[PDB]
C-alpha cells in the first residue's frame, strides 16, 4: 500500500467502474464522462 | 499507404512540450465536474 | 535562507527537456546490468 | 532512394538541444578512463 505523491495520468474506464472509483477516494479521485464515447476518464490525484 | 507516419510523431512532441509548459502556468485541464448540467437537468425535469 | 528556490525549479525544466529529447534519439539510460564486475569478482575470488 | 533525408536533419537538431541541455545539468559525457578493466586484466593475467 503506497500513497501517490503526485497526480497519476488519466486512464479510460466504463461509467460503472469509474463511479465506483469515486466511492473510495472521492476527494482524491476525479472522473468525467467523455461526451463522444460515453465512457469515463479516471484520474487519481495526490493522496490516493 | 501514407508517408505521413513521421508527421504523426512530430505532432506528439509539441503535445508534450504543450502539456509540460501548461503545468508550469498552472492552467488546469480536466476541470469538468458535476455542477451545472445536472442541476439544469433537475430543473428541466421538474 | 537562500533566494535560490526558483533556480531549483529552473533546473527541473530542462531535465524534462533533456529526458524527453534523449528518448527520441534512443539514448538508453539505466543500462547497467550484471555483466562485468561479478565475473571479475568471481575471477578475483578464485 | 529514400525520401527520409530531411528526417535525418530533424534528428540532428534535438541532439544539439540534448547536448546543450546536458551541459547545463552538468551531466558528464565521455567519462570513461583507465580504472577497472586493465586492473581486472592485470588480475586476469596473474
Amino acid at each position: 500500500s503506497v500513497f501517490l505523491d503526485k497526480d497519476f495520468t488519466f486512464v479510460v474506464s466504463s461509467e460503472a467502474d469509474a463511479r465506483a472509483f469515486v466511492q473510495f477516494d472521492p476527494e482524491h479521485t476525479v472522473a468525467r464522462p467523455l461526451p463522444d464515447s460515453s465512457d469515463w476518464e479516471v484520474t487519481r490525484k495526490a493522496g490516493t | 499507404s501514407a508517408a505521413l507516419g513521421e508527421f504523426a510523431e512530430k505532432v506528439t512532441g509539441p503535445d508534450g512540450v504543450l502539456a509540460s509548459a501548461a503545468r508550469l502556468v498552472l492552467n488546469q485541464l480536466g476541470l469538468s465536474d458535476v455542477v451545472t448540467t445536472p442541476e439544469a437537468a433537475t430543473d428541466a425535469e421538474l
